[PDB]
RNA sequence: CUUUUGUAUAAUGGGUCAGCGACUUAUAUUCUGUAGCAAGGUUAACCGAAUAGGGGAGCCGAAGGGAAACCGAGUCUUAA
RNA sequence: GAGGACCGAACCGACUAAUGUUGAAAAAUUAGCGGAUGACUUGUGGCUGGGGGUGAAAGGCCAAUCAAACCGGGAGAUAG
RNA sequence: UUAUUAAAAACACAGCACUGUGCAAACACGAAAGUGGACGUAUACGGUGUGACGCCUGCCCGGUGCCGGAAGGUUAAUUG
RNA sequence: UUCCUUGUCGGGUAAGUUCCGACCUGCACGAAUGGCGUAAUGAUGGCCAGGCUGUCUCCACCCGAGACUCAGUGAAAUUGAACUCGCUGUGAAGAUGCAGUGUACCCGCGGCAAGACGGAAAGACCCCGUGAACCUUUACUAUAGCUUGACACUGAACAUU
RNA sequence: UUUAAUGUUUGAUGUUCUAACGUUGACCCGUAAUCCGGGUUGCGGACAGUGUCUGGUGGGUAGUUUGACUGGGGCGGUCUCCUCCUAAAGAGUAACGGAGGAGCACGAAGGUUGGCUAAUCCUGGUCGGACAUCAGGAGGUUAGUGCAAUGGCAUAAGCCAGCUUGACUGCGAGCGUGACGGCGCGAGCAGGUGCGAAAGCAGGUCAUAGUGAUCCGGUGGUUCUGAAUGGAAGGGCCAUCG
């Protein structure tokens, strides 16, 4: 970063933002990961057992990424409106 | 030993999707009465690091 | 180097304000203008206050 | 007393010459005064910058009773 | 030979010979080549008549946007 | 028979000149020179130690070493 | 007196002056104990400047320092 | 101590930027960081005179120790390599080495120092380095020491209020 | 209504006192000892002295700083910005080259609608003059522009009046200019507003100087965050200040 004495780029620009401690305990789950789970019903514990999310994850969200083919019961997870349609299209069920 | 991040650079640059870096504009901390509103408005959104400066940023943020 | 910086506070409840300069030696009277308040999205009257 | 001062060059002058095709908003000429005047489909900025208000080819003409140079955009 | 805009230079260095004498190592990181596997890839410590096998704790990747909550193939900006 | 008295050897010193300057000698020799009962000189032993000593003071001297000794260590200090 | 290019008009000096110091002295060396000053006691001791002797040593207390003053202003910890 | 300056005048000399005496126009003396005198003293500074002389005019001879030759022993600095001339020109701008030209048989010995930008010591001058050291101060920041107060070690009685 | 004086808390001091403490006073013992300790006594005495805290002083000592450009260095000058020339008819272009300016001003000197057109001189005319105001002619911008220069300006960008706050908020096609940080121009869109009958014009001022990154911190706001949870502190975001 030394530029010969001129105020370097990372010092003449302002600092911004802050780091959220909740983002470190939140994960995203692809539709293609719903088949890797064991038992069909997916929750925090079953996703951790399947080594899909970290052990310290407290909040998990399923997004429209990949593709789901089997009926899956999502429980206690936030689901995007795009993934909600794809899960219900494969005979799945979403319950809060 | 691991490379150490320049912590001052980590608080000013965020890595974007295609590998670029976004940053806040300068000239928007203090005296602002004399600055035209059009000028201050164009400084609010984040900007991308120019091509000539990417070498400096990447060297300072090896784990970004 | 005589003009002092002042702020014009909106008469509405919102704390929005503009900032400008003023020569308080020649113009001791308070400055009152109708300016757009982006919080209520209306043109209300703005009165002078200290910066 | 002593000289040695000057100011930075301002890069004035014509940016798009006659016949060039420009997009709407393209700056045609930067100038201090109105050495050139705005014609058809050409605006005059607050610093008398002439910019194209429509796409087409730029055109220089001398018109009027004072033989003033005008810049217009032949919309194409 | 070096150093220089420029050296037969009266600029530097060497009396000669023989031996020795200067871009290495470790760990990270990025890029290129090459090999394996491939939406996956790979294990670390450790266990182990141990270069095998076990060990998937982890790490990287398959999703991003936003300061963030959050939303999510979109998101942020804004009353829009 | 007084004297930091006089002349002058030993003794202590070092003013001038020459020589020497890869010397006989990392400070001398030769010829002259100053003090020579005193704030004199000398032997033996002791004490003061490094930002410290000692200095009738020249930054002098402190083992051929001094505007901060020597030896070992930090140490392969750093050297645009 | 500059050991080893300077011996002098430099340093010292007797004398002079100022100033500090009442003795567990000032002061100095010491984290301290203590020691020197001194087994001394203001006709003494320390510091500073001047430098035998002779004739002398004028004016300025605004600045800086030192000494004295204590009314007032300002002002630390503390207190809350 | 005086820049102007070899000030001016006087003395000394045939001739004196020094010296001595005076003048005052003290660039920029001055009274204990002392002023002005001062006998004696000084390997102290300046100047003059007598004596004396190879200091000199201007060197000559002589006596010794080297130098020189013979025998014995036997160094040193330095050194890219050399078959290592003059001149004029040229050229990193002062040539043994380039150009042109002149001169010159090969090799010693005794001498002399004009050149080899001769030898010696990575210029002490000068500049530079966001080098160093030590020194100074009303540079900055600290700090030993000195000093102020509060609290503690630290109590009683009583006034004064 | 008021006044005095005995009783109390805290101070404000002082004159006594002795019992802490001091004693480098005397005497005794350890002890055949000018150390030290104990004892007796005297004299001081809550002072002195020491610890923690604190103000002052502090080249006694220590660590350091003490710029660059520069026809060598120093000295003097200069260091950012604007205008002209050098600059070779696009842009750009150096010198301790030649000349000048800026570190602001203005709620009108901004917006809009309506109107208006100078300098100078001549002639005539109370005080009145070379120069005041009046009238006419000439003249044609030689004037004016908040300020340097340059480029502009009559449709005036110059001058006057009315009404006003667009010196708006969110944005922004597309360009210009920079190594970059940045800087500049901008039609149009949304919201709301002013002037005008209306077409329209207005996102400051004829344009180009009037300026300072980041950090740290302040103030206001904020359907952001809140280290068990609910809050809060702090942080973020927006506006703004040093
Ligand atoms: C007695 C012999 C010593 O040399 C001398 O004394 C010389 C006279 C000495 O010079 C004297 C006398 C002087 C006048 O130069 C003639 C004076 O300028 C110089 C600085 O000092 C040499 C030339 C003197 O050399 C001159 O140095 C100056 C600085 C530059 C001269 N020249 C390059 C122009 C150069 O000739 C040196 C530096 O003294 C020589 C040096 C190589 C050696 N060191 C010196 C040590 O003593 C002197 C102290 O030094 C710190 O001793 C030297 C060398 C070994 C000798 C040769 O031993």
């Amino acid at each position: 970063g030394f530029e010969g004495g001129q105020m370097p780029l990372y010092r003449r620009l302002p600092k911004f933002g802050f780091t959220s401690r909740k983002a470190a305990i939140t994960a995203e789950i692809r539709l293609s990961d719903l088949a890797k789970v064991e038992g069909g019903v997916v929750d925090l514990n079953t996703l951790k057992a399947a080594n899909i999310i970290g052990i310290q994850i407290e909040f998990a969200k399923v997004i429209l990424a990949g593709e789901v083919t089997t009926p899956v019961t999502v429980r206690g997870l936030r689901v995007t409106k795009g993934a909600r349609a794809a899960i219900e299209a494969a005979g799945g069920k979403i319950e809060e | 030993p691991k490379i150490k991040t320049v912590r001052g650079a980590a608080k000013r640059f965020k890595k974007t999707g295609k590998g670029g870096f976004k940053h806040k504009h300068a000239n928007l901390r203090h005296i602002l009465t004399k600055k035209a509103t059009k000028r201050k408005r164009h400084l609010r959104p984040k900007a991308m690091v120019s091509k000539g400066d990417l070498g400096l940023v990447i060297a300072c943020l090896p784990y970004a | 180097g005589i003009r002092e910086k002042i702020k014009l506070v909106s008469s509405a409840g919102t704390g929005h304000f503009y900032t400008t300069t003023k020569n308080k030696r020649t113009k001791p009277e308070k400055l009152e203008l109708k300016k757009f308040d982006p919080v209520v999205r209306q043109h209300v009257i703005y009165k002078e206050a200290k910066i | 007393t002593r000289n040695g001062r000057d100011s930075e060059a301002k890069r004035l002058g014509v940016k798009r010459f006659g016949g060039e095709s420009v997009l709407a908003g393209s700056i045609i000429v930067r100038q201090r005064g109105t050495k050139f005047h705005a014609g058809a489909n050409v605006g005059c900025g607050r610093d008398h910058t002439l910019f194209a208000k429509a796409d087409g080819k730029v055109k220089f003409e001398v018109k009027g009773p004072k033989n003033r140079k005008f810049i217009s955009i032949e919309a194409e």
